[PDB]
């Protein structure tokens, strides 16, 4: 759910999933038959926001057909803890969502190349068990 | 002379405000506090949120293209809707499962983009000057009533109530003319 | 979220949180079993959601739906998921006799093929309009406050609230359907 | 692990794995002859949770050989802090289990399938 | 990265990532030409530690080419939170940092580990079928 | 009669704190404030190109 693809050729797109920064956002332009002519926008020349939930293109859409959009959340850690200091609610919840987000991103991603292949090595065991199991019991 | 206030906030200030109906005083932060700073927040967002779906003339769109995906086709339930409905007819929408499903067809497989009418939310430190002061009246009320009672404080926040609606209607009245002898002429 | 919607919000926790304020306490933070309130709570939640869910309205009545029988008996199971089981434009004999489909004109529970009627599913708290979650909400509370703890404050408002509710409820329900009543009407 | 399967034809079954709430259990009748075959049940219309380990089906089996059982985390917050209010140690223990279960899952499960299906050929 | 490459017929090894305990790195021979024998060492009598970020050999074969290195985390608490005791900073950053890892681990190893048993089960079928 | 007037470097306008009620003087309008800028309801966009004339209110000082 944190990889959306929409047809190219409008002016405004629409976000569609939480975001803890504003600069874990990327936006890119796709070809479909050639995938080595792909390019990334930079914010301030090629797009704007509205509200948190909008933006609007800024550039020639020639020669592509699809837009994509997707979250990438950093590494580095946002609270620092340190010895002799109150203890607040927000740090607590700050550390615990940047977590649960990576972990998304993480199975999104595998799950994508790991199920085709699954798929294909339980279909190709369950041919060879019924045909060559049932052939061989009929045969003797 | 006159007041210019020290680093001034919308939603610092409409706090302290209803911490005041108790009778306590101001604040300076809101990282850290006592249970009361944390139980006006709750108060706040919900009747906010109550408020802003009747819907006014500058909230209704009545025409907004949504579109769906490319792999597989269907159309997502973002939690900052708040009504769908078509314009100039009947309509059947709901959720079921963060999609968009349509009773009529009993189906989940929109192929083509579809035109609405739909009121979305937006922040609270963007409304006129009237509805912020009808929703602070509100929500005092209610936290006055839930955690302290006291009869002085009550019997005037009604009295300022109903002039503030009022108010809200009067205002509302003047931004539409609403003409009823549109589109009538013959000799 | 200090200007906009906190993020990853759970429904049932905040309704629940919600409930507990009506008799002046702070939160629970865990929505957990071992507690004694959150199991009153939970029980007068859910069936004030199934009472109100039934009544009937323009998103929940499905004019055409499609039963089955089964192959090696001819009978139709009657799920606990079913709230209302009626006929399109007609008069309808229909109930439940042991866990199964039973037609008292024809006293029998025997069904040859499918047939087709109108009935109304439930479904989960936290995919209805808002404006029904808010008042599910009160009334829930309302009860909670005059069960369990007497406080004469905390009423004399939630009667007020229950009401505006309500009222708002109508507009939305008379606005979704347009219902003309000069249809069908013509000629020279 | 995260993943188990048991052989048709019974009435109660066993769940074994940790969760953290009742409704992310998922429960599956497979076909081995057949992959297309599969379909997936729905609780309350097909079985129910006699208690916390125990679940009985309602359903009648047929042309399914195999019951599957695996787990699949939300995304919703379980603990959500706010201040004034009391803090113990299964509060900071739940707030990391949920992501580590979230990792683990999708770390595994693929994997796993994949092994049992090689085995099986 | 997560997963490094070594040339066999040498003496001293570095290591190329950060880990959370000794026992979470592996360290196994890799044999090019038989993928199925790649014998997998263990601490004590075949390697040991004396620069956190050094390997030091005990024992070398010259059957082998290549050497694996390779971390994976383990599914379990290290910290410990219990009523009575105290909260210091270093368990509360300690406890986040073990998920922000596992993620990168599936993120390398899922997918060619995927290859291999898919390729190993195709394998099997089809001897299976021509035998 | 009052004028407003667009930015140069791009087309928008300011909506400052001082703004009390903003309508048209003979018709239905639609105006709203979005992100500190100007937006029009009814064509969905904050790209202003032309001074426009409004009916406005401002504030005084209790002096």
């Amino acid at each position: 759910s944190t990889i959306t693809q929409f047809p190219s050729g409008n002016t405004q797109y629409r976000i569609e999933f939480d975001y803890l920064a504003r600069t874990f956002v990327v936006v890119t332009l796709v070809n479909s038959s050639n995938p080595t002519l792909n390019r990334v926008l930079e914010v301030g020349r090629d797009y704007r926001f509205l509200n948190p939930t909008m933006i609007e293109m800024l550039v020639d859409q020639s020669g592509f057909d699809i837009v994509r959009i997707h979250r990438q959340t950093g590494t580095d850690l946002v609270v620092d803890f340190r010895n002799g200091s109150v203890l607040t609610a927000s740090d607590l919840t700050n550390s615990e969502l940047q977590a649960i987000h990576i972990a998304e991103e993480g199975r999104d991603q595998t799950v994508d190349l790991a199920k085709e292949y699954a798929d294909a090595a339980g279909s190709s065991a369950g041919n060879a068990k019924d045909s060559e199991d049932e052939a061989r019991r009929i045969a003797e | 002379a006159q007041y210019i206030p020290l680093n001034a906030n919308d939603d610092l200030d409409a706090i302290n405000d209803m911490l005041a109906a108790i009778g306590e005083p101001a604040v300076l932060q809101l990282d850290e506090g006592n249970a009361d700073v944390s139980n006006a927040q709750r108060i706040l967002h919900r009747v906010n949120r109550q408020v802003q779906a009747k819907g006014w003339n500058f909230n209704i769109n009545e025409a907004a293209v949504l579109t769906p995906d490319v792999q597989d086709n269907r159309i997502r339930f973002l939690p900052s809707y708040l009504r769908v409905m078509t314009a100039g007819a009947t309509s059947y929408y709901s959720n079921m499962g963060g999609y968009l499903y349509d009773l009529s067809t009993q189906s989940t497989t929109f192929t083509d983009p579809i035109t609405v009418e739909l009121v979305e939310m937006k922040p609270f430190s963007e409304m006129p000057v009237v509805f912020r002061d009808y929703i602070v009246t509100k929500a005092s009320r209610e936290f006055n009533a839930k955690f302290f009672g006291s009869p002085e404080s009550e019997l005037y926040l009604r009295e300022q109530e109903a002039e503030l609606y009022q108010q809200v209607m009067e205002y509302e009245m003047d931004t539409g003319r609403y003409n009823m002898m549109s589109d009538i002429g013959r000799d």
